[PDB]
Order: structure tokens, then sequence, then C-alpha cells
């Protein structure tokens, strides 16, 4: 079934990969190529996360889980059974990851618009690349990355943090939370701006975006406009989930020890390292 | 426990806050339809919500949502498959046609205004005050197309009064007429503008407006929709 | 293929002095200047800013506070504008002992002043909340501005004063200072068993989380469908263009379902203001309720 002005979207055309045979959608689902692959890696991947829990000896979901080889195993392969399923599993996740993707990008030629929403989705596929590649391959092993179970994963997040003392002190992760912070705060403030115009006290007409631009202006002294809030809000996030994975890409490899000592910089700067009083000396 | 009780009524809660949300959603596009147009007997979980109604400013009537659907257009399609789920393809030149990435929406034909009821939209050479204050001066700059030929001059900018933006390049062809181009879609360069998404044999054919100094909705429409589709369809034309 | 993440031209008008509507135009100030470096991302303009009773209000003691906590830095630097500099981060006005327990009586440089400060806080806040109502009730729009601004102060509003005062004690509250409100939140979690058994944290996680998947996909979409003139949220709503139509089909054809112009901004502010909803709550029962979301966590309730 169609959206009631979808038909004279739906032409042929768009695909990167395959010509016209997977040019076709399944309910309101495009296919292409990507999608077949997508649902390949999928697919795959979601069978040996079941195969996984059969030697685990658990179903419960709040228990499966898939943890990566020793630290032993170093960078190599491992058995099925001691972290060889997460080696595979690590491969369709990237699979499918990266065919979503690709997806959206054919998607997006079909429909005749710009590429920016894969392009940001793929900030995303960067940290989770961080996490369990990258930062694990600089460290010497797949054992520094993270088990794919729903608890167990938030084990990993405290006891990682917590081998550098109070993670806080990270200065990109600092960085990293405050545009997580921003972001959230613009996204409130632009959908409610939207909202209070098109959406005004009882039997007024609609505002305009003048209304919003006045707003503003009444309230900080200063509006970014309509173009600028969706270029900051792009930009706000992008740049919270990349200090992320740099945050997490320094720690352990040029950073291994507390966070909280590497402000000593700081402190002991010569012109003042030996003033007294304060807090330090 | 008190903190048990608080996480159940959450999970309520959320999950008619989620209801509402996505019968909102389907104020605009619905109900679904058959490729046929009919409506298709699957509609999904959810009801249609009880419409609401804008009030439209500048005394321009209401608009009604979710309400009766028209593409008050027609479309050149037809089917290439024998089932639901493939694609149409165009049966003339979908350019022209106002399909796939070329299509355009019948809205109003009247100009959006601004808080005071004036055109929003304004050619620069009739917007008093306005200049360029940063950047490239477009105006008096040829416009390249996809296909590394000349296709007209940068005549002047369209600009947004109220929110001081650049919107249309008018561009003057080589008959004399201008059309209007999307800024979002021509690179301003030093000697030049370059379109990427039309060759220069497609220019002329970028649909004009009926008058020199206001675009409708219409025309905003069918003009950047043509320019878009371009980059489908004029594919044939460009080269790196 | 350009962008649209700067503009390429800049152009300008006479400065906007705004609607007027029902607002008092002799509390708006003259425009300031025109920043060509904020134009290429959002608008050139700065200015003209309202500013009435409860402006200079919320301002006035909004600074009262600020001048309070940097007052007593001066005090811990002893003077020393050197220290100053290098102790930044490490100074800190605290809260009461818990010896003194919910009253005012503490001396001033053991607690007193972080009521003092506090108090000039809360005036400042709650000052600018009814300002964010009163500028949209001025021009007639809806009131989602001020609503939403009363779960952040929900939040904070928790932190501070609803929970140091069911916990019978203003110790319990958070302190002013760089590396110490990052300690107060350290120790918070440790005390009460690990945050991340709280439940009402691990959804507040999920909308932040949450909100920058929005963002970045509701940005890049009208980014994407700027050539239709996307940006134009509001007037797409009160007659759906090409813009609208193909940004819903984006998301159906991607994932399966809907969204309308107007109705993907009702998920933007519900997924925003649900991180401090669900955050105030979690913090709200930890330790008036319960003492150990482990242990809490491991009856499942
Ligand atoms: C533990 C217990 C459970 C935990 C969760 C408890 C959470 C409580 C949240 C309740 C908020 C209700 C708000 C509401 O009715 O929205 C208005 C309403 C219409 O807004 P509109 O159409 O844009 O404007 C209409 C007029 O223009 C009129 O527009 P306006 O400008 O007058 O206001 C528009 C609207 C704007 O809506 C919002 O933005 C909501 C933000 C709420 C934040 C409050 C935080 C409080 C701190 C705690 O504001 C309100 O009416 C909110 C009033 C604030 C109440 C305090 O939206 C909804 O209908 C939301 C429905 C939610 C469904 C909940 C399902 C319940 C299931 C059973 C349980
Ligand atoms: C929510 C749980 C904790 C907390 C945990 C953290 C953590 C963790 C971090 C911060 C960070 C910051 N926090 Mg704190 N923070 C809390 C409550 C507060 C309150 C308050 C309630 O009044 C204030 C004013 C601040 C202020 C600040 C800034 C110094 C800084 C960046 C904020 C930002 O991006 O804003 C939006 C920007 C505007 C202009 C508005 N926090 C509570 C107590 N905060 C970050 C930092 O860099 O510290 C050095 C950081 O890493
Ligand atoms: C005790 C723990 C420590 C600590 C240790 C750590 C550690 C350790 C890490 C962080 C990381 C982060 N922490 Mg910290 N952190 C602490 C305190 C905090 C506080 C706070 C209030 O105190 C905050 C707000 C944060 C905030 C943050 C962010 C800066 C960052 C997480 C976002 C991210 O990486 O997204 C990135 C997003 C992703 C990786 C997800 C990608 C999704 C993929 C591409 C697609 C998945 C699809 C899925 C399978 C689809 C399936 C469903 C359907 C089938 C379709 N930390 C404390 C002090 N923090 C992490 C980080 O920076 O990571 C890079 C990190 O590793
Ligand atoms: C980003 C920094 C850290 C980390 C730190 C945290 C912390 C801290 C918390 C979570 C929370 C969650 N994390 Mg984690 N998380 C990490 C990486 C991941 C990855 C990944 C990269 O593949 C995934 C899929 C998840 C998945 C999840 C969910 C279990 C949960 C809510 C997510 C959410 O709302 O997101 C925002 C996204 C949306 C709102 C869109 C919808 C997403 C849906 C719901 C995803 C469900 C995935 C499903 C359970 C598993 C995949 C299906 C597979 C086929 C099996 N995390 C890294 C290592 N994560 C919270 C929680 O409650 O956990 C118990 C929490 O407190
Ligand atoms: C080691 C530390 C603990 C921890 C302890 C805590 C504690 C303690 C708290 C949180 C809180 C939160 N944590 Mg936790 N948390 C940790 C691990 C994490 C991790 C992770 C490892 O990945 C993440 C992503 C998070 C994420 C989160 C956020 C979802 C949440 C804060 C929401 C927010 O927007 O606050 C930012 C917004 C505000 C505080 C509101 C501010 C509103 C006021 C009105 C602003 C006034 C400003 C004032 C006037 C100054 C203006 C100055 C100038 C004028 C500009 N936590 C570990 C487990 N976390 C909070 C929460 O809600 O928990 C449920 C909280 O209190
Ligand atoms: C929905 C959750 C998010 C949220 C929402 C939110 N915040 C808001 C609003 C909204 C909807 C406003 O309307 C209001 C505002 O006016 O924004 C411009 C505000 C606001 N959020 C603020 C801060 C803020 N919000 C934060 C958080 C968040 N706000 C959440 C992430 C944080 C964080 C992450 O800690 C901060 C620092 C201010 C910019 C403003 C409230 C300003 C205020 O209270 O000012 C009074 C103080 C003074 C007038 C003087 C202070 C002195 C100078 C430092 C000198
Ligand atoms: C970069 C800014 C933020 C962002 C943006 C973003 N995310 C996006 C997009 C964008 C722009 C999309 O276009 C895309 C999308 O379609 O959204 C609806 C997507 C998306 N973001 C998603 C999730 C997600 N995003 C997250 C984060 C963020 N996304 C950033 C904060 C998180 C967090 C914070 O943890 C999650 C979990 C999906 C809804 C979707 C991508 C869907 C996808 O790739 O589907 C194909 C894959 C499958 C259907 C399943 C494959 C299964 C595996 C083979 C087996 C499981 C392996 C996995 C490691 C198990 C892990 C679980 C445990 C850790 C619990
Ligand atoms: C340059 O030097 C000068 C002196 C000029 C200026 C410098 C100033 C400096 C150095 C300022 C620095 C300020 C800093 C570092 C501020 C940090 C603030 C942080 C991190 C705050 C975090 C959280 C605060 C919270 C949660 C506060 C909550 C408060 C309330 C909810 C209200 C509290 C109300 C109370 C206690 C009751 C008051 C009394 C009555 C009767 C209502
Ligand atoms: C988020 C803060 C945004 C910037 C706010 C500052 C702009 C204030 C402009 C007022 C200037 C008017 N004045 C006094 C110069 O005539
Ligand atoms: C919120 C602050 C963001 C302001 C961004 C300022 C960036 C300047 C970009 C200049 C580049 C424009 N140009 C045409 C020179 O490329
Ligand atoms: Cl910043
Ligand atoms: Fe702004």
């Amino acid at each position: 079934a169609l959206l009631s002005f979808e038909r004279k979207y739906r032409v042929p055309g768009g695909t990167l990969v395959g010509g016209n045979l997977f040019d076709f959608w399944v309910g309101p689902f495009y296919v292409g190529f990507f999608g077949v692959a997508t649902f390949f890696f999928a697919a795959l991947g979601i069978i040996l996360i079941a195969w996984s829990a059969v030697l685990q000896g658990t179903w419960n979901p709040q228990l499966i889980s898939v943890y990566p080889p020793a630290l032993e195993y170093g960078l190599g392969g491992a058995p099925l059974a001691k972290g060889g399923l997460w080696q595979i599993i690590t491969i369709c996740a990237t699979g499918a990851f990266v065919s979503w993707a690709l997806r959206e990008v054919e998607i997006c030629r079909k429909l005749g618009i710009g590429y920016h929403i894969p392009f940001a989705f793929a900030f995303a596929i960067l940290a989770y690349l961080t996490l369990v590649l990258f930062r694990p391959v600089m460290m010497g092993a797949w054992g520094y990355a993270f088990p794919y179970g729903i608890w167990t994963h938030l084990d990993w997040v405290s006891n990682t943090g917590y081998t550098y003392g109070n993670f806080h002190y990270n200065p990109a992760h600092m960085i990293a939370i405050s545009f997580f912070f921003t972001n959230a705060l613009a996204l409130a403030l632009h959908g409610a701006l939207v909202l209070s115009a098109a959406n005004p006290e009882k039997g007024k007409e609609m505002r305009t975006p003048d209304h919003e631009d006045t707003f503003f202006r009444d309230l900080v002294g200063y509006s970014i406009g309509t173009l600028g809030i969706h270029r900051l809000g792009l930009l706000l996030s992008l740049s919270a989930v990349f200090f992320s994975a740099l945050c997490m890409i320094i720690t352990g490899t040029i950073w291994f020890d507390q966070w909280v000592d590497w402000w000593q910089w700081w402190v002991k700067l010569p012109w003042w390292a030996n003033i007294p009083g304060g807090i330090n000396g | 426990d008190l903190a048990s009780l608080a996480i159940y009524s959450f999970w309520i809660f959320l999950a008619g806050l989620i209801y509402y949300l996505q019968t909102e959603n389907m104020r605009e596009g619905y109900p679904l339809e058959n490729e046929d147009g009919t409506p298709a007997a699957n509609q999904g979980p959810f009801p249609l919500p009880k419409p609401k109604t804008f009030i439209l400013p500048h005394g321009r009537g209401t608009l009604t949502v979710p309400g009766p659907e028209s593409e008050d257009r027609p479309i050149a399609l037809a089917r290439t498959a024998v089932s639901e789920g493939f694609p149409h393809a165009p049966t003339g030149d979908p350019m022209k046609d106002g399909v796939g990435p070329a299509s355009w929406v019948a809205r109003r034909d009247l100009p959006e205004l601004d808080g005071h009821g004036h055109n929003k939209i304004k050619p620069m050479k009739a917007a008093a005050g306005f200049h360029v204050s940063a950047g490239k001066n477009p105006i008096g700059l040829p416009v390249r197309g996809c296909d590394l030929e000349i296709a007209g001059k940068v005549v002047d900018i369209w600009v947004d009064i109220p929110e001081q933006m650049a919107r249309f390049l008018e561009v003057e062809l080589k008959d004399g007429s201008t059309r209007l181009l999307p800024m979002q879609m021509v690179k301003v360069q030093s000697n030049r503008v370059h379109v990427n998404a039309l060759s220069s044999d497609l220019f002329a054919g970028i649909p004009t407006i009926k008058s020199p100094t206001e675009v409708t909705l219409l025309e905003e429409d069918k003009i950047c929709g043509y320019v878009a589709g371009g980059l489908m369809y004029a594919a044939p034309k460009r080269k790196s | 293929e350009y962008q649209n993440i700067f503009s390429q031209v800049q152009v300008r008008g006479p400065a906007d002095l705004g609607m007027t509507e029902d607002v008092n135009l002799a509390n708006r100030s003259g425009v300031g200047p025109f920043s060509t470096l904020l134009g290429w991302f959002g608008n050139a303009q700065l200015g003209p800013i309202y500013l009435g009773s409860l402006g200079v209000l919320s301002l006035f003691s909004g600074l009262m506070w600020f001048f309070t906590i940097g007052i007593w830095f001066w005090y811990q630097a002893g003077w020393n504008p050197a220290v100053f500099l290098r102790d930044l981060f490490f100074f800190s006005l605290e809260p009461p002992a818990p010896e003194y327990g919910l009253s005012f009586a503490a001396p001033l440089k053991e607690g007193g002043l972080w009521l003092i400060a506090s108090f000039f806080m809360f005036v400042a806040v709650w000052s600018w909340w009814g300002r964010t109502y009163l500028r949209a009730q001025a021009l007639g729009m809806g009131k989602h501005t001020a609503w939403a601004f009363l779960s952040a102060i929900w939040l904070w509003m928790v932190l501070g004063f609803i929970r140091p005062i069911l916990m019978g004690s203003w110790s319990e509250a958070v302190p002013y200072g760089i590396f110490s409100h990052l300690d107060w939140t350290n120790n918070f979690s440790l005390v009460h068993g690990n945050l991340f058994y709280n439940p009402f944290h691990g959804l507040s996680i999920a909308f932040l989380x949450g909100s920058a998947l929005l963002f970045a996909m509701h940005g890049a979409t009208i980014l994407a469908v700027s050539r239709f003139g996307g940006e134009r949220e509001l007037e797409q709503i009160a007659d759906r263009g090409t813009a609208a139509e193909r940004a819903a089909l984006f998301v159906r054809w991607t994932m399966g379902f809907n969204a309308t112009m107007e109705g993907i901004h009702r998920w933007a502010i519900w997924m925003a203001v649900l991180v401090t909803l669900t955050g105030g709550i979690g913090i709200l029962l930890s330790g008036t309720v319960v003492d150990n979301w482990y242990v809490w966590g491991q009856n499942h309730g």
C-alpha cells in the first residue's frame, strides 16, 4: 500500500549496484541490492547470536551475552565457543550497518535529495568501529572491545571507565558531553518553536517564521533562523559522536594513566606552579 | 514498592504517548491506497485522528487535516509488473511530465507572504535596501551547465526578505527570457556559476513564472522539482 | 554538489525590528550589529533583545549568583590572580554541612554563602521561566517553549532543592564548581549502588542518545530537501509541497513508518523533554525511596 501522494515517486532507477534487479519495494520498504545485503548480514548475525545462546546455556535476553576473545588471544582468531562468535557477529554487524548506509544512498538517489542522512549515519558507524575495531587493534587485543549483551555491555562501560579513575576527567569526554547536552537543548527549542507557531493561542491564525525569529530575538537577542537551526542540529549531534569516538580512541593508547592526573600539566605551568596558597600548594 | 509503581506508570504513559505521536503523523497521505488509487484494505494498526484545522494567516482560509487527498494533477506513469511493488516507468519525458525526482505538488498558486502580508520573496532589484553583504556577488556571472556549455547569465538574486537570504538566481537565457534557479542547486565560483543538475539544453525547459516580480508556491515546486530531476535524467550528459 | 552547510552569498537589508502583535516596543533595544561571521551559518542580525522587569530581575539575580560563587573563588585563591587562574577548576562553593540540616543558620564560610548564591540562582531561573511564557503570550504563540523549559527546571529543582529537602539536609545538594560538581556526580552514583541499575537513568540515557539520532536525521533531511524549500518547516504544514512529500518518503522507504512535517516536530519536543523528565524521577527516588539501585534491581522491584 502506498501513501496518497507516493505513486508519482516510485520510478525506476537510482540504484548503485544491480541495475533493475532489486529495484522494487516490499510493502513500504525499499529493497535494492543493499536491502538484500542488510537482510543477509542481519539474518546471519542473528542466527549466530542464537547459536551463542545455545553454548552459553540460556535463552533469557537479559542474560545472553557474546564476549570478545580473551586478552590472551591478542588480535588473532579464537574458537567459536571462546570468542570466535563475537568475531563473526561483529563482521556481520558491520556488514548490516554499511549496507544500511549504502541502501540509504540508493533511496536518496531515486528521491533526488541530498546525501546528508547517510553521511550523518556514517558518524555512528565510526563510533561503533572505534569501540570494536580501531581501539582494540591499537591496544593489541579484541578483549579490549565491548561484549554484545544488554546489561553486560553496561558493565564494560563502567569497568573501562573506572580503570582510569573518574572518566569525567577525560578532556575529550567533557567536550563530547557538552555537545550531547546542547543538542538536546537545541532540539527542545526547535521542536517547541515550530509547534508554538503552528499551534498558537486558541482562535489565532498560524504564526510565521517572522514570529519565530521575533520570539528568539525578544528572548536572547539573537535568532539563528530556520535554515541555521538545522545546520546547527546536524552539526551539534555529529560533533557529539565525533568527540565520543575521539575521547575513546586516545584512552588506553596514548593516555593510559588516570585521567584526573592529566590536568596536572595545567597546574604545574611554571609561572604559577610554586606560588603558595589556593588548592594546589 | 514506590519505585516499581513509578516505572510501570511511566511505561504505560510512554505507550499512550507513542500512540499519540504515531497517529499525529497520519495527518497527511492517508488513507493508504493501492497502486491504482483505490483505498488499500490493510490500513495498519492505528486509526485516523480527529481532524484538526489550521487558520492560515492573511485571510487565506483554513486547512483541515486529515482531509480528502487528490493529486490534482495528471501522473504520466505505467505499471512495469503485474504485481504490486515494482516501479512505474514514465510514459513521456519525466522532466516535462513531472514525475520521479522531477515531481512537483499542486500547491496554492499564490506566493508565501511574510508576517505583514507582503510577498516573502522578491527579486533583489525590488527589495529596498538589500545588497550582497559577503561572499561573491553572482549577479553578472555566466551560468554553466553540466555539459560544460554556457546557458545564460545571472541578472539578479531573488531574496527572502524576512529571513534575509538568497533563494533563487534569476538567470537570463540566450533568447532573453529568464528562469529561476534554486540557490541550493548552484555552485557560485570565482568566474561562473556552475549547475551540476542541468545540461545547457535543458535550461529553456525550466518552468517559467507568470509575474516577473513574484513566484508562487506552485511555481516554486515546479521549478525546484525540475532542477532536481536533471540529476537523474540529465546524466546522459555529464563528466568530471 | 553544494551541500548547504554554509551560505555561499550573504544578503543584507534593513535591520528587522520584529513582529509587534501585543509586544510593548518600549522594551526592545536598538538593533545590535550585524555579524558576517554568524551570517555564514545563520542570521547575521544581533538584537534587538527585549528586557522588562522580569528580564532585569532575572539578569540581575543571575549575575548576583555568578558573582557570589566567583567572590568565594578569589577568597579561596587568597586574592592572587595567578592562583585564581591556576586552581579555577578546583575551587568549589559547597553546601552547608549535614549538622545544619535544612536550617539557614549556617555560617558564611561554611554554607550560608552557598545558600545565598543558591537563592539568587533560584530567583534568576524562575524569573527566566516566566519570561519564556510571557514572551510567547505577547506574540500569540503557543506555550511549548515554556512547558519544555519546565522539564529542565524539573531536574534542576530535584537535584538541588526538592531532593535535599526530602533527604532532610542541604548537604545533599550539588556544589558550585567545575571539577567539584563532576565529583558529586560520580559519588552520587557510587553511594546509591551504581546508577546504571536505575531504570529511569537508563531511559533518560535512551532519550539522550535518541535526541542526537533524531536531530541528526531531522537536520540532515531538511538540508537534503532545502532544494525544494524544506527549511521552511511552517508553510509546508499549511500546504504540503514536494519537500514534505520526499522527506516523508525517505523514512517510509528506509524504515517503514510515517513522519509529517508537523508530526516530526512532536517527536523532537518529546524526545528532548523526556531526558530531564525521566532523569528527575530517577534522582528524586534515589536515596528517598531507594538506597541501592543494585539491591533494588535484584528484587526487580
Ligand atoms: C562509569 C562509566 C564512566 C564513563 C565511561 C565511558 C566509556 C567507557 C565510554 C563512554 C562514552 C560516552 N559517554 Mg561517558 N562515562 C561516564 C559518565 C558519562 C556521563 C555522565 C552524566 O556522567 C555522560 C552524559 C556520558 C556520556 C558519554 C558520551 C560522550 C559517550 C557515549 C555516546 C556515544 O559514544 O555514541 C556513539 C554511538 C554508538 C557507538 C552507537 C552506534 C549504533 C550503530 C552504528 C547501529 C546500531 C544498530 C542496532 C544494532 C540497530 C538495531 C535495532 C533494530 C533491529 C533496527 N558519560 C562515567 C564517568 N563513557 C563512550 C564513547 O565515547 O564511545 C565512543 C565510551 O566508550
Ligand atoms: C554509546 C556508548 C556505549 C553504550 C552505553 C549505553 C548506556 C550507558 C546505556 C545504553 C543503553 C542502551 N544501549 Mg548501549 N552503548 C554502546 C553501544 C550500543 C550498541 C551498538 C554500538 O551496537 C547498541 C545496539 C546498543 C543498545 C542499547 C539498548 C540496549 C539501550 C537503549 C539504546 C537507545 O535508546 O539508543 C537510542 C536509540 C533509539 C531511541 C532508537 C531505537 C533503538 C532500539 C531500541 C535498539 C534496540 C537494540 C536491541 C535491544 C538489540 C539489537 C537487536 C539485535 C538484532 C539483537 N548500545 C556503547 C558501548 N548504552 C541504555 C540502557 O538502558 O541499557 C540497558 C543505557 O543506560
Ligand atoms: C560516574 C557517574 C555515573 C552517573 C551519574 C549521574 C548522575 C548523578 C546524574 C546523571 C544524569 C544523567 N546521566 Mg548518568 N552517570 C554515569 C553514566 C552515564 C553515561 C555513560 C557512562 O554513558 C551517560 C551517557 C549518562 C547520561 C545521563 C544523562 C541522560 C542524565 C542527565 C541529563 C541532562 O540533560 O542533564 C543536563 C541538564 C540539566 C542538569 C538541567 C539544567 C537546567 C537548569 C535550569 C539550567 C540552568 C543554567 C544556569 C542558569 C546557568 C546558565 C549559565 C549561562 C547563562 C549560559 N550517564 C555513571 C553511571 N548521571 C542525571 C540524571 O537525570 O540521572 C537520572 C543525574 O542527576
Ligand atoms: C550520529 C548521531 C546519532 C545517530 C544518527 C543516525 N542513526 C541512524 C541514522 C542516523 C543519521 C540513520 O539514518 C539510521 C536510521 O535508519 O535511523 C532510523 C540510524 C540508525 N540508528 C540506529 C540505532 C542507534 N543509533 C545510535 C546513535 C546515534 N545515531 C548517534 C547518537 C545508537 C546508540 C546511541 O547507542 C543506536 C543503538 C538504528 C535505528 C538505525 C540503523 C539500523 C541498521 O543499521 O539496521 C541494519 C542492521 C540490523 C537491522 C540488525 C543487525 C544485527 C547484527 C548483525 C546482530 C546484532 C549485532 C549488534 C552489535 C548487537 C548489539 C546489541 C547489544 C550492544 C545490546
Ligand atoms: C572574574 O571574577 C568574577 C568575581 C568577576 C566573576 C567570576 C565568577 C566565577 C569564577 C564563576 C564560576 C561559576 C561556576 C564554576 C559555576 C558552576 C556551576 C555548576 C556546575 C552548577 C551545577 C549545579 C547546580 C544546581 C543543581 C543548583 C540548584 C539550585 C536550586 C535548584 C535552587 C536552590 C535553592 C535553595 C537552596 C533555597 C534558597 C532559599 C530560598 C528561601 C528559596
Ligand atoms: C546566546 C546569546 C546570543 C547573543 C546575545 C547578544 C545580543 C545582544 C544585542 C543587544 C545589543 C543592542 N545594543 C545595546 C548594542 O544596542
Ligand atoms: C555557533 C557558531 C558557529 C559559527 C560558524 C562560523 C564559521 C565560519 C565559516 C566560514 C566559511 C564560509 N566561506 C564562504 C568562507 O566558506
Ligand atoms: Cl561550544
Ligand atoms: Fe537561537
